[PDB]
């Protein structure tokens, strides 16, 4: 599908190209700028005289208005495309919500939330002061069981009891 | 906080403008930009050419050059006439439809990333600063989890290893069980025979597939070497001194060679 | 066949020994698990307020990034304010009637006719003509064009066919990328046979200790296959030509280093002579001129310190030339983008090592590590004189993004 | 260890060789480690998941927010596409020739400064309508807000007199200043005679269903419009403190200036470095700045018209001994009726609901003085002000 489109350009838009280009001589002659405070001081109000600047200005209103035959539909297009800085920078302000605020503060703060109240800083010690204690339970369960058994029932099978007395030497070591 | 703060005035003005786009050609009695491609007319603040796409009849597999092109020339002709003075001949609103269309975009080269903006609005130049410095601050967090995440993976790795030896009881043992059984009696013979029968179950865990369980391969490897040790012990005994029930020792070399070269026969 | 174990369950069971057997050693694993539990709760409250204030000591730099980024809040509300009020001036400016079918009708005349650039349908001239298998390897029509024609096969959203009021690829999408991915399925099997074939030539490539330099120049002949932006692995297939094809072809390099590195075995027997040179040292010292020189110390001759620059370098083939398999992972799949355009020019990685800012994962370092350490095992004179050797090995790799740190942690 | 020898005392509380009681003591240690690992288990899990969301959002916002400001690289660098391209026509002659006559606002300033003189001399009585209400002016949303927009057209002589600070001439704010004598303070004070007489007209016992509707509607329209207007001028010193104090106070000047900056860094120079953050362009663009005290500074006189009528209804004697809160709390009932009636009238400003609690400052401060010493009936001192404490609580939201 080629989609052959017939706008109003290169015959309409040539009046914007040539007659609004009178501003090279017309707008530089009347010099209708710098500032809009002529008859606020009530002095001149022309000044003088914004007719050739209205020949270029009205050449933008009419000669680029007859050029705006189908181009006042189509100048008329970046109202949803020159707001690309409005779709992003506020999104960058949302990103500044996310990064200048939420990444740094959720980072170091939502990091630092689960803190002491662990707690573990007590309880892992209380685990340790259980655990090693329970270790010295079972090791002292071992050695106190060892020499009473080894000398008793391993009377006969010597050099199997050498293992047992070695383990008592470790457990009391 | 809409003066100025860039968001509440953009939400109020620019997003009250969004519903003004949603009811511009849609509420123009009635979706006059299209021919009812969508009742809600998504979106009409932009094209949304999958939703509102009915500016003329076709709209077909190739006939978008037929009538959608004739929609372009049709409403570009009717809008070439009506838009010549709708905002056309009064083109101060078209000088402003080029001012906030191009000169605001000329300020969007100054509201870009970056380029020749000022450039001392500091955005500009790290747009991936959360990757440029906060993946570097998150690389200080990689120094953090360098301890902690590795602790989590070795943690659940060790718990999964407890699951793994929990998932292997007769096998991954039976090195010292059949090994201590071996020199003990005969090994019963069942403490070699039935022990490597019910272990030949899980030695066929190590044989119904092996890839690449060098753990389980080491298991049935030491099963093999131990079985060879009782083999050469058996024929060493029954050969050299030769003093037992001779039929029993030949039954030992017989059955032990049967299983031994049965698994070597599988090899 | 490859259950939840053998993912270093060997190295898990390499705590002490799987030497008969033990469930006692399983209890020993429970003891090491509680040791890690107190070391990791210890890391937890170490980092929970303390080094979470160490993370607030990081938020000097990071909240400072939120401070230049808080100027980006002023740059973002400055640009968003210029475009907020100026876009409100657009809302009153172009929409004087507004009435977008009377004031801004570039898209209300053209609700679908402004989106009318979908004429590249469909298939399949240059998909197999501009790439026989390829026509490439000179930034040629399969690199420059038929690649980007397969990007047009992916620019065609093959399941977003019509939206029939638009109807761009209603029946054109039935066989656009089905003939472009049928002919490029033949080019895909062509690069798959070029992957097993060229990677079997890389298995023949064993250039210089080890070095797979033929796999490096051959890896230059594979950067276009992984760049190949559709995208490149359409169904996890180009990476399976880079990984599942290199699955067995890791074990040619891994089997190569496996049989290779474990053969340097040579040692002494009994060195009471050198203890009569460090007993003869203190005899004529000091009280004299020393004696020792520093004398032997015959272990300082690199019987095992040779591997500290060799099997740390061959470990840096399992790691850092596997970080030149970070030039062969896909490569470095990035970046060419249409579809072989930028990597049509830029297909030359280092890759090793080189910095640290990423998140990734890899393999092919198990047996070189276990070979280097398990080789170094019965070493009873070391690590007394090898203090800064094994601690330099401990403090080897800080700044890379490779697992050579975990190797240095294994070291 | 220093715990273990103490634990050797704790298990040496079983005897000396006490293997059965050593076993049971080990079961006690197993109970202690058991519960300590239940709570350390789940607590460690909650901390671990906190680290999981912590690094999960440091991830998700490092990457995704790096692609949100880098999505502003995508869409904002897409903003730089049509910078000198867009709108398919003579935009150069649209912004420099057709917008040259936008710098030609002379005759509008002559007939609108002159008509701002004469017609707001007329609107010094017409838009300053009073005597007595006739719906508060009559119709102060027509009248007093006609003096607000007539003072917003004379915010060219009130707020954009502070924007036109030596723009191009000398009589733009001098020959038009005698055109602003009957122009600005005959419109702004006309909106303040209509605003003080609007809220005073809203302080008139009904006040009314159309008088406080129109009057308060002007006193929320020009009140909140004045609030965003002077908030746009204070955000012209805060958008200039954001902008010109990122220019003058970069710091790279580095003197900085003497003496138009520090002070007034950052304002910084009107028309347009000190004005265009409240002026064109600027789609507002004056800021407004009507009316300043419609109820932007005159909603305090409404809740202080029931809290100055309320405080005025004390009659400090207390007319028997403590009848201050009788008429004062009657003006608190009129403060609830005028409050909810005015929020029914005006949402943005003009006594939404603060008249009730302002009249609770009137009844609170009033009842804390009628029996301060024993000057009231000492036998009936606390019963009166306490009876209006709990009863005037129960007569309202309490």
């Amino acid at each position: 599908e080629t989609q052959q489109s017939a706008m109003n350009s290169s015959l309409d838009h040539l009046q914007n190209d040539l007659n609004r280009i009178n501003l090279q001589w017309n707008r530089i002659l009347s010099d209708n700028t710098n500032p809009l405070e002529l008859a606020l001081a009530f002095l001149d109000d022309t000044s003088v005289g914004l007719g050739h600047r209205y020949e270029e200005f009205n050449q933008l209103k009419s000669q680029i208005g007859s050029h705006l035959q189908d181009v006042v539909n189509e100048h008329s297009q970046v109202f949803n495309t020159n707001v690309a800085s409005y779709g992003k920078a506020v999104s960058s302000i949302m990103q500044a919500q996310e990064q200048t605020l939420n990444l740094k503060n959720c980072l170091k703060e939502a990091n630092e939330k689960i803190t002491t109240d662990k707690g573990s800083l007590q309880e892992l010690n209380d685990n340790n002061l259980k655990y090693t204690k329970m270790i010295d339970v079972l090791v002292n369960i071992e050695e106190l069981l060892q020499i009473p058994e080894k000398i008793e029932e391993n009377i006969r099978k010597e050099n199997f009891h050498q293992v047992q007395i070695l383990l008592e030497r470790g457990f009391i070591l | 906080k809409e003066s100025r703060a860039y968001l509440n005035d953009e939400s109020l003005s620019y997003i009250r403008d969004p519903l003004n786009g949603q009811e511009m050609s849609k509420e123009l009695q009635h979706l006059p930009n299209d021919s009812m491609r969508l009742n809600y007319l998504v979106n009409s603040k932009q094209f949304n050419v999958k939703a509102f796409l009915r500016d003329m009849h076709k709209q077909d597999s190739f006939n978008d050059l037929n009538n959608s092109l004739d929609r372009l020339d049709s409403d570009i002709q009717d809008q070439s006439i009506h838009l010549k003075q709708l905002v056309g001949k009064n083109f101060t609103k078209y000088v402003k439809i080029k001012n906030k269309l191009d000169q605001i975009y000329k300020e969007f080269d100054e509201k870009t990333n970056e380029k020749n903006q000022c450039d001392s609005p500091k955005e500009n130049q790290i747009n991936v600063e959360s990757l440029n410095k906060k993946v570097d601050e998150v690389i200080r967090t990689t120094t953090f989890k360098l301890k902690p995440l590795m602790d989590n993976y070795q943690k659940i790795l060790n718990y999964q290893a407890t699951k793994k030896f929990i998932e292997l009881n007769k096998f991954y043992f039976n090195l010292p069980k059949s090994l201590k059984r071996c020199l003990t009696n005969n090994d019963f013979n069942e403490f070699i025979i039935e022990y490597s029968k019910g272990l030949t179950l899980r030695r066929r865990f190590n044989q119904s597939s092996d890839a690449s369980q060098s753990l389980v391969i080491k298991r049935i490897w030491t099963q093999i070497e131990n079985l060879l040790v009782t083999y050469k012990d058996l024929i060493w005994n029954s050969l050299i001194n030769s003093n037992f029930n001779i039929d029993q020792p030949q039954e030992t070399i017989l059955s032990l060679f049967s299983k031994l070269l049965n698994l070597e026969n599988f090899i | 066949t490859m259950e939840n174990i053998d993912d270093e369950v060997l190295l898990e069971i390499l705590t002490d020994i799987n030497w008969s057997i033990e469930d006692d050693a399983d209890s020993m694993i429970e003891r090491i698990d509680l040791r890690l539990a107190e070391t990791e709760y210890l890391f937890n409250q170490n980092l929970l307020s303390l080094q979470k204030i160490g993370p607030n000591i990081r938020p000097y730099e990071d909240k400072v990034n939120d401070e230049c980024h808080r100027i980006i809040p002023t740059l973002s509300l400055f640009l968003m304010e210029m475009s907020n009020f100026s876009n409100d001036i657009e809302n009153v400016e172009s929409q004087d009637n507004g009435l977008q079918v009377e004031s801004a009708n570039k898209k209300l005349l053209w609700n679908t006719l402004d989106e009318l650039l979908k004429t590249v349908s469909l298939d399949e001239i240059s998909l197999n003509q501009l790439l026989e298998c390829p026509i490439r390897e000179k930034n040629l029509p399969w690199m420059e064009n038929q690649l980007n024609l397969l990007l047009k096969a992916f620019q065609a959203i093959g399941s977003d066919g019509n939206e029939v009021e638009y109807n761009l690829r209603e029946i054109s999408g039935l066989k656009q990328r089905l003939q472009f991915y049928e002919k490029v399925t033949k080019i895909f099997l062509n690069r798959i046979v070029e992957e097993m074939q060229k990677k079997f030539s890389n298995i023949r490539g064993q250039d210089i200790s080890h070095d797979q330099m033929i796999r490096i120049l051959t890896t230059l002949l594979i950067f276009s296959p992984l760049i190949l932006f559709c995208k490149e692995i359409s169904q996890k297939s180009y990476q399976a030509i880079v990984e599942n094809w290199n699955v067995s072809i890791q074990p040619v390099y891994m089997e190569l280093w496996t049989k290779k590195i474990s053969q340097l075995q040579g040692i002494d027997t009994n060195d009471e002579k050198m203890n009569e040179l460090s007993l003869s040292q203190l005899l004529n010292e000091w009280d004299t001129f020393r004696k020792e020189r520093k004398t032997n110390d015959i272990n300082p001759v690199f019987k095992n310190s040779f591997s500290l620059l060799t099997e740390c370098l061959q470990t840096m083939r399992q790691e850092c030339i596997v970080y030149q398999n970070f030039v062969e992972v896909f490569f470095h799949i990035s970046s060419k983008h249409n579809f072989e355009e930028y990597i049509k020019h830029f297909n030359d990685p280092d890759a090793p090592p080189i910095l640290l800012d990423t998140v990734k994962v890899m393999q092919s370092d198990r047996e070189a590590a276990v070979i280097e350490t398990q080789l170094v095992s019965r070493i009873f004179q070391p690590i007394v004189t090898r203090l800064s050797s094994y601690f330099v090995e401990l403090v080897k790799a800080e700044p890379t993004v490779a697992p050579a740190l975990t190797f240095y942690l294994e070291n | 260890m220093s715990s273990d020898p103490l634990q050797q005392v704790c298990d040496l509380i079983k005897g000396d060789l006490s293997l059965e009681r050593v076993r049971d003591i080990k079961e006690q240690l197993l109970k202690e480690k058991s519960v300590v690992e239940y709570q350390l288990n789940k607590e460690s899990d909650k901390y671990y998941g906190e680290v999981e969301e912590s690094l999960k959002l440091l991830n998700l916002s490092k990457n995704s927010v790096t692609s949100i400001k880098q999505q502003i690289n995508e869409v904002n660098k897409l903003g730089n596409d049509n910078r000198f391209a867009i709108n398919r026509y003579d935009i150069l002659f649209r912004a420099t020739k057709l917008y040259e006559t936008v710098n030609t606002t002379s005759s509008i300033y002559d007939r609108i400064y002159n008509f701002v003189a004469l017609m707001e001399h007329i609107e010094r009585l017409l838009v300053a309508e009073l005597a007595e209400d006739a719906l508060e002016t009559g119709c102060p949303h027509l009248l007093e807000i006609h003096f607000l927009l007539t003072s917003a057209r004379d915010f060219q002589e009130q707020v954009v007199v502070m924007a036109k600070e030596a723009t191009e001439d000398a009589q733009r704010t001098v020959m038009k200043l005698f055109s602003r004598l009957s122009g600005i303070i005959s419109k702004f004070d006309k909106l303040l005679d209509g605003l003080t007489y609007d809220i005073v007209e809203m302080a008139r016992a009904e006040q009314i269903s159309l008088a406080i509707r129109l009057f308060k509607i002007y006193d929320l329209e020009e009140r909140e419009d004045l609030r965003i207007e002077a908030i746009r001028n204070i955000i012209k010193k805060k958008e200039i403190e954001i902008e010109k104090s990122s220019i003058k106070k970069l710091p790279n000047s580095k003197n900085t200036a003497r003496l138009q900056d520090e002070t007034p860094k950052v304002i910084e120079y009107p028309t347009n470095k000190g004005l265009y953050q409240e002026i064109m362009s600027g789609t507002i663009s004056t800021r407004t700045a009507p009316r300043g005290y419609k109820h932007f500074l005159i909603n305090g006189i409404n809740n202080s018209i029931s809290e100055m009528f309320g405080e005025m209804r004390e009659k400090y004697v207390g007319d028997q001994k403590f009848d201050v809160l009788d008429n004062m709390d009657w003006i608190f009932n009129e403060l609830i009726i005028v409050k909810e009636h005015i929020a029914n009238c005006c949402p943005p400003h003009w006594n939404i609901f603060e008249v009730y609690f302002d009249q609770y400052y009137k009844e609170l401060h009033s009842l804390i003085t009628d029996l301060v010493e024993s000057e009231p009936e000492t036998i009936i001192i606390l019963d009166i002000l306490a009876f209006d404490k709990t009863f005037q609580d129960t007569l309202k939201q309490d």
